[PDB]
């Protein structure tokens, strides 16, 4: 729902199991915990050199 | 993924806050919000609850 | 029902119509084995 | 007009001139076809409107296309049937098994602890009662497993049978094979596959009277006497059959099987107690009938051949405490009282079962007539004020009563 | 939600009504009573 | 328990008592507390509850308490129905304490369960139990095996104090507050259920033998027209 | 002008005596000592027996 | 036209009878309560 | 509308459960069967017990 | 669709044996094609969630349920279309609520 | 009672069954096989004999229903009742006769027993 | 003396069951697959359908003589006209027989 | 925990996560304050109180007035876990299973499929998932078993294919997680030293068999003497012969010895 709603934060329990998962969860090291995904700016589409590999004598 | 934080705490009890399409400013104010609150209690702000 | 007889359990009010009806249909149904007819129920759906 | 739905399974007032609808007298309602429908679809063999088209695929599928067989492969279906021997020892491991397996029940104290169900028992039993042609109580079988001796005897006697089985075969079977081979172009003694067999339905039905199910009981008795072939076997259980008829109240069988039991004295080894207790079953079902002279005939005749065993002597006593109070009140039974009082409780359940109550179960809601239910006006036995057997008039072929005013 | 029964303790009834002072109730208290004594002379 | 320390004998069941197995309540579902006054004329409803021990998520609360109101009304009581229901409950608990299927509430653990300076009986430990496991295990069912006749069974009007100006309707859910100052609100009343668990069999009594106003007109009533061999005056 | 009626005014009709002498009510009954059935004082059986002596 | 029936749908337990069960009716219920109680608190509390 | 409903019924063993008595008979059934002469209460005679003994 | 899966909706309506070929699978979309694993279930186990196999875990409660139902010490039976509206026969079903045997067939044929 | 209006059902009769020359030693607990045959008797009372008259009337009234006309008077009886809507009355195909030659022999043979 | 009776709410007020859109339970996915009623708490040992064709004659004895039903023999509408089934019967006719269609065979 | 699932419940039932509905939620019905539409407050444990025991019983609830099941007996559990393990590993396979442990000894896996190891695999997988939900029942009943089935606790585990821990092998290490983040809620009935409880359970079981086998025999032998006769009856022979032999058969087959 929009966020200026009271229907918006009227989930409190339930959304998330307590237990996670033993093959993808893990917990956060700290500031030098490079973390897959995580980038400053907004980016609907987080590719990389790898994913998307662009053809050009040097990266943009 | 579910869109939303959640917060467990001491006694057992757990608190989520949606945070679908939310700025990631708004998603650090619920997770202090989170540690702030003890979620133990919901009493009315009222001349007969302002003393415990 | 003999509580119920004495406290009014039910509609006080019955029928008026039908101890005349009744001898009509009677009537209708000799008419009916005279004419060589099948007799048929005189209530099919006003039940 | 129009004070509700459309369509015609709508509920409320409707009028011609504005929802004209064709006569539908009783079709099936919006969420099934109710029983009111159904009657109609079995007897009919149609919904009573006609415009519903008979669909009876899927019990057709359920009964012909199953039951089609052709008749090439019935000619070898016979020929390929599971090895009767084998087929019972199977299923007597298996029965032996789950008796074995069954948990002893544990005794509280302050109250009465429930039993745990027979479930894994069922099948195992099924299999050795279609087997054997023998059919066991699982009320006495639950009984006999709460016993604790009634549970050793039942697992002695079944191994016993176990092993006899599988170490000589099936006497019965053999017994019924010879006998149809004679027809076709004597009787051994009791053997001990069959003692054994007879020995645990006995305690069967032992556990069956402990709990309360007297004709479950007799039954189980009657279809283990099929399998006793001796004397002493028969005499015993002649006099088992005739104490749980007594039980059951079937005064009539009891009797007969308690002179059956005396008749085998002849016969029987000095020892047996069977003939005195026949004695005593015979005495017991005159008693009931209500036959007092009859009953101390009885059991003077059993006191004399046998001189005065407890059980005789005990029923004797009671003839004679029945005998000095009966000529105070009435000097005899009459004759048109005999068998008419309640005595036991187990007519009592079978009357509460199978009684006439008020309004149903009774000769005004619905007679029986050769297997086929009628209603209180056509009944062939009775011509009471009522009944359409008063309206049949002369038929034209004479004047048959003198009545003037009806018939 | 709390229900107030239509069948109540009636004037006319063989039950009859209370005092309030015998009742056994949340909202009554006996404990912290005083007695005092009023002249209406005058 | 998580943290395993390595990666860094025989066992046996004690007997049941609550501060020693709070944790074993606190996995258990439903919790019901047994008091006296349900032992009249009856065992019924003490057998039923018995009966749901084996399901393995239901516990039975009994106290010291409660067995010695037990004892005493089955020493003393004008009604023998009453005497000997009291006798079998105690031979059942006994049984079920044995075998360690229900758990016992000692004097000790009563003494460190009640708030200071309290007296208490049978009806107001009954109360105290249920307001410590509802203040501090607030997952479990309570429930109370009581009489329908109890005055114990609505304690905000008949086991409630004074006029106390120290307590609250929230005086049930503050950790610093004690046991029985949540008599005085009804959030006890709506946190712990009284339930009948299985009444024995509604059948009537043989009452053939009393006055029936319908029966009474055939006693000097004229039946010459209803026998036929056996008149009798 | 009637309007209708709540689940609370359907269940006032149970209230009352007339409601419960109907519908909610059992049988004094024994046991026929002759016929070894459920019985009620006063009605008997057909049978020669309970006609003569009609307990 | 707002009327808040997504929020006030969760408080028909708090009702009762025909207001419990029906939703039209609970939420006019609901709706009467919660505009009656605001009135209170501002002006007459 | 012919309507129907479906009927769910649950039998419990209860081995603690105690039946009431049904079986006194009025005054008038006792005298009027002590007039006809039956006894007023049910013959009862001891059966003896099962026994395997003779197999 | 690109990728069209065998569960999903495109000018179709939902069929349990056309979407659900086998039910213990699980098809999805690794590296544009239509892989197929054992679909499971997530159970608390020691803290955590564990995969169990789906199609035994439904398998081992259903059996478990039944079994449990099936040693229970009673029997029920489920009379459906019985020719009374539900209003009369919950009235008479009052009377006969709480009873033993005896007492509720005795009640039945005397009423 | 009665299952169509729950109206109570009463047997009348009269007291001096014994004294009486017809119905001497005749059982009512249930009625005779069919309703043209001779009532039940007790097996005390089976040497028993009736009037001649009343033997003889009642002889002709039951042979009225001997005969094939009376069979298609009870299989017309049965379409009737079943066109009017009576319920439980079974088709004029699955009917049977009341009487039979056999049924008729052995009823014949047990009167001559009951004399 | 008198037994407890109360008026139930689902006599008062029980609409339908929520339908399926495109047929399509949300949850299929995402619970398990039990038996109906296990889960709930519907259990039967023994299930009596009054509607079969061998309880009959049980059915019309608990019927009452007083109430009558017609058109036992005949029908009003004449039943030899043809006309299509129900849907969910020609649903399950095409379900079942699916060779029936052309070219069903497969070739070669 | 009351409504949702019990303490020996397999189901895995989240009460506050509706993934078995099949509607969105549109009445609450535990709610104590009308301040609860828009922020129910779920989570905190004296308004998740009032919200779960005001669920109807299901079929794991047993209501008050409706019997409840002996859950809680190992006649129960033991044969519980054998009809599991037969689920798991069908006849065919575990008869396929023995042969090649026969003959080869763990040296013949090559000759399954891939299928059926992947069976053997997620039969062991649910029968430690089950051992675990049935742990602190097995471990409260444990006083009052009886022999056949403190047997079965060895045959079932046998049957699935698990070597039971003593002090293939799947109850040897615990489950991968650190302990920050894992479920440590009260209430929730979790073991975490499986490998530590499961041991000393078969430790307690070897003990209650050797206890019961010596009081049976106690029990024979004051039985004979009673009767002054030596009359040992042969069903009861044969039962002695056969258990004696399945005993220390299926007790090495784990290894355990009994001492
Ligand atoms: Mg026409
Ligand atoms: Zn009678």
């Amino acid at each position: 729902s929009s966020i200026f709603s009271p229907r918006y934060d009227w989930r409190t329990s339930g959304v998330h199991d307590i237990a996670p998962r033993d093959e993808g969860d893990f917990l956060y090291q700290g500031p030098q915990h490079v973390l897959p995904g995580a980038h400053p700016l907004p980016l609907h589409h987080p590719h990389n050199t790898i994913t998307r590999p662009v053809i050009s004598p040097y990266i943009p | 993924p579910e869109m939303a934080i959640t917060g467990v705490y001491r006694d057992g009890s757990e608190r989520s806050y949606n945070t679908k399409n939310l700025s990631p400013m708004g998603i650090f104010l619920r997770l202090n919000n989170l540690v702030s609150t003890a979620n133990d209690y919901d009493q009315p702000f009222c001349a007969s609850h302002l003393h415990f | 029902s003999q509580f119920l007889k004495r406290t009014f359990v039910g509609g006080m009010g019955y029928n008026v119509k039908r101890p005349y009806r009744i001898e009509i249909r009677m009537e209708h149904d000799k008419k009916r084995r005279m004419r060589r007819r099948n007799i048929g129920c005189r209530r099919m759906m006003k039940s | 007009y129009q004070r509700g739905g459309w369509s015609p399974g709508s509920k409320h007032q409707k009028h011609m001139t504005l929802n004209p609808t064709l006569y539908l007298y009783r079709f099936p309602g919006p969420h099934g076809p109710g029983p009111y429908t159904m009657k109609y679809w079995w007897t009919l063999g149609c919904f009573p409107t006609g415009m519903e088209v008979p669909f009876r695929l899927h019990e057709f599928l359920s009964t012909y296309q199953q039951e089609h067989v052709p008749v090439e492969v019935e000619e070898w279906l016979r020929c390929y049937i599971k090895d009767p021997l084998s087929e019972l020892v199977n299923a007597s491991n298996d029965f032996f098994k789950a008796v074995e397996v069954y948990p002893e029940v544990e005794s509280a104290r302050g109250y009465k602890t429930l039993q745990p169900s027979i479930a894994p028992l069922l099948v195992p039993m099924k299999k050795f009662e279609e087997q054997l042609g023998v059919k066991i109580s699982p009320v006495g079988l639950r009984s006999v497993l709460s016993n604790p001796v009634l549970k050793d005897r039942f697992l002695d006697d079944l191994f016993d049978y176990k092993s006899y089985v599988e170490k000589g075969g099936s006497t019965p079977h053999r017994r019924l094979a010879r006998s149809r081979f004679e027809g076709s172009l004597p009787a051994e003694t009791t053997a001990d596959d069959e003692r054994s067999l007879i020995l645990l339905l006995t305690t069967i039905s032992e556990g069956c009277i402990n709990a309360g199910n007297y004709s479950d009981a007799a039954s189980v008795l009657a279809d283990a006497l099929m399998f006793c072939h001796d004397p002493d076997s028969q005499a015993t259980t002649h006099a088992n059959i005739s104490f749980a008829s007594l039980l059951n109240a079937d005064f009539k069988g009891a009797e007969y099987n308690g002179r059956e039991a005396a008749l085998l004295q002849p016969q029987v080894k000095p020892t047996s107690t069977a003939c005195a207790r026949g004695y005593v079953g015979w005495a017991a079902a005159a008693a009931y009938q209500d036959d007092f002279e009859k009953a101390e005939a009885i059991v003077k005749d059993g006191l004399t051949l046998y001189v005065g065993n407890e059980h005789l002597e005990k029923l004797a006593n009671k003839l004679q405490a029945l005998r000095e109070e009966q000529p105070s009140v009435y000097k005899q039974v009459p004759r048109s009282l005999r068998e008419s009082r309640s005595h036991l409780p187990s007519q009592q359940s079978r009357g509460l079962l199978s009684g006439s109550g008020k309004g149903f179960s009774n000769e005004f809601d619905w007679v029986e007539f050769k297997n086929k239910l009628y209603p209180s006006k056509m009944d062939p036995r009775n011509n009471e004020m009522g009944s359409v057997f008063r309206r049949v008039g002369d038929l034209g072929s004479f004047i048959s009563t003198s009545r003037s005013m009806e018939r | 939600a709390p229900f107030k029964s239509v069948l109540r303790r009636h004037k006319h009834h063989p039950e009859g009504l209370p005092l309030y002072n015998d009742m056994s109730k949340q909202w009554l208290c006996r404990e912290g009573e005083r007695w005092w004594l009023l002249d209406a002379r005058g | 328990n998580a943290l395993n320390p390595l990666t860094s004998p025989k066992l046996k069941r004690p007997l049941m008592t609550m501060l020693s197995q709070l944790e074993y309540l606190n996995s258990i579902d439903s919790v019901f507390i047994l008091h006296s006054s349900l032992m009249a004329t009856s065992t019924d409803q003490l057998v039923s509850a018995v009966r749901r021990l084996p399901s393995g998520k239901d516990s039975l609360i009994v106290t010291m308490s409660c067995l010695r109101a037990l004892s005493v009304k089955s020493l003393t009581s004008p009604s023998m129905k009453e005497r000997i229901a009291c006798a079998r409950a105690l031979e059942i608990v006994s049984y079920e304490l044995e075998k360690g299927r229900a758990v016992l509430l000692p004097f000790s653990e009563e003494i460190l369960l009640h708030d200071a300076g309290a007296y208490c009986d049978e009806d107001l430990m009954l109360w105290t139990v249920a307001a410590f496991l509802a203040r501090e295990l607030p997952l479990v069912k309570v429930h109370t095996l009581m009489h329908s006749n109890c005055t114990a069974r609505t304690p905000y009007r008949f086991l409630k104090g004074g006029h106390n100006l120290l307590v609250s309707s929230r005086s049930l859910y503050d950790k610093g507050a004690p046991l029985l100052s949540s008599l005085h609100s009804k959030e006890l009343r709506l946190v712990t259920h009284n339930v009948r668990l299985r009444t024995p069999v509604r059948d009537r009594k043989c009452t053939l033998q009393y006055y029936n106003p319908i029966r009474a007109r055939f006693v000097y009533r004229r039946d010459k027209p209803l026998f036929d061999k056996y008149h009798v005056t | 002008p009637k309007r209708k009626k709540n689940p609370m005014q359907l269940r006032r009709k149970v209230y009352g005596l007339h409601f419960k002498e109907k519908y909610l009510k059992m049988e004094e009954w024994y046991y026929c000592p002759l016929c070894a059935e459920p019985k009620k004082p006063g009605e008997w059986c057909r049978r020669e027996d309970c006609r003569q002596i009609k307990p | 036209h707002y009327r808040a029936k997504l929020e006030l749908d969760r408080i028909r337990s708090m009702l009762r009878g025909r207001a419990r069960l029906e939703r039209k009716v609970g939420l006019k219920r609901l709706f009467f309560l919660m505009r009656t109680q605001t009135r209170y608190r501002v002006e007459q509390q | 509308t012919k309507k129907s409903s479906h009927l769910v019924l649950t039998l419990a063993e209860d081995p603690e459960m105690v039946l009431p008595d049904r079986t006194c008979l009025p005054y008038s059934s006792l005298m009027s069967m002590k007039r006809a002469g039956l006894s007023a209460q049910p013959t009862v005679i001891d059966v003896p017990a099962i026994t395997a003994d003779g197999i | 669709p690109r990728i069209l899966l065998d569960r999903s909706l495109w000018k179709s309506l939902w069929i349990t044996k056309l979407q659900l070929p086998d039910i213990n699978r699980w098809e999805r979309v690794v590296n544009s094609r239509r892989v197929t694993e054992d679909r499971y279930a997530f159970v608390e186990e020691e803290g955590v969630m564990h995969k169990v196999n789906w199609g035994l875990y439904c398998e081992r409660l259903e059996t478990e349920l039944t079994v449990t139902q099936e040693r229970l010490p009673q029997h029920t039976l489920l009379m459906k279309a019985v020719p009374s509206s539900w209003k009369k026969l919950d009235i008479d079903i009052s009377v006969i609520r709480g009873l033993s045997l005896r007492e509720a067939m005795a009640q039945c044929k005397l009423s | 009672r009665r299952r169509t209006d729950a109206v109570a059902m009463y047997f009348v009769e009269y007291k001096n069954r014994d004294m009486s020359d017809n119905h001497k030693g005749e059982d009512y607990s249930a009625g005779p096989e069919r309703f043209f045959l001779p009532p039940r008797i007790v097996e005390t009372e089976k040497g028993i004999q009736r009037p001649p008259h009343m033997q003889m009337a009642f002889d002709r009234w039951a042979s009225k229903f001997k005969t094939e006309e009376f069979h298609h008077w009870w299989r017309l009886r049965h379409a009737k009742l079943r066109y009017w809507g009576v319920r439980n009355v079974p088709h004029p195909s699955d009917v049977d006769p009341l009487w039979t030659e056999k049924e008729e022999e052995e009823w014949h043979n047990e009167m001559l027993a009951n004399t | 003396m008198y037994a407890r009776f109360r008026t139930r709410s689902k006599f008062y007020f029980r609409p339908a069951r929520p339908a399926l859109a495109y047929n399509v339970d949300p949850n299929v996915m995402r619970r398990p697959k039990v038996k109906r009623g296990l889960l709930k708490g519907t259990y039967s040992d023994e299930t009596v359908d009054l509607r079969d064709r061998e309880r009959l004659e049980l059915l019309e004895s608990m019927r009452h003589p007083r109430e009558r039903d017609f058109y036992q023999d005949h029908t009003y509408h004449n039943q030899w006209l043809r006309r299509d089934l129900e849907k969910h019967q020609k649903q399950q006719l095409a379900a079942r027989y699916k060779y029936f269609a052309p070219d069903f065979e497969i070739s070669p | 925990v009351y409504g949702g699932s019990g303490r020996g419940d397999l189901l895995y039932e989240n009460p506050d996560a509706r993934r078995h509905s099949g509607r969105a939620l549109g009445v609450l019905n535990g709610v104590r304050h009308s301040s609860q539409a828009t922020m129910p407050e779920s989570g905190q444990l004296y308004y998740r109180k009032l919200i779960l025991h005001s669920r109807p019983p299901n079929g794991s609830c047993a209501g008050l007035q409706r019997h409840c099941h002996d859950t809680c007996n190992w006649s129960y559990l033991i044969p519980s876990l054998h009809r599991c393990a037969e689920s798991a590993i069908s006849a065919k396979l575990w008869e396929k299973m023995c042969q090649l442990g026969l003959e080869d000894r763990s040296k013949a896996w090559v000759n399954l499929t891939q299928y059926e190891r992947q069976r053997v695999r997620d039969g062991q997988n649910l029968y430690r998932y089950e051992v675990h939900q049935r742990l602190p029942l097995l471990e409260e009943s444990i006083g009052w078993a009886q022999l056949d089935d403190l047997l079965g606790w060895f045959r079932s585990a046998r049957r699935a294919w698990v070597r039971l821990p003593t002090s293939s092998s799947a109850m040897s290490c615990r489950l991968e997680g650190h302990a920050d983040s894992r479920d440590t809620t009260p209430g929730r009935n979790q073991v975490f030293d499986t490998p530590e409880r499961v041991e000393q359970l078969t430790e307690a079981t070897v003990h209650r068999i050797r206890e019961e086998l010596q009081r049976l025999n106690r029990s024979e032998r004051s039985d004979c003497e009673g009767s002054a006769a030596m009359r040992a009856s042969a069903r009861r022979l044969a039962r002695d012969e056969e258990l004696s032999r399945c005993v220390e058969e299926e007790l090495g087959w784990h290894g355990v010895a009994l001492q």
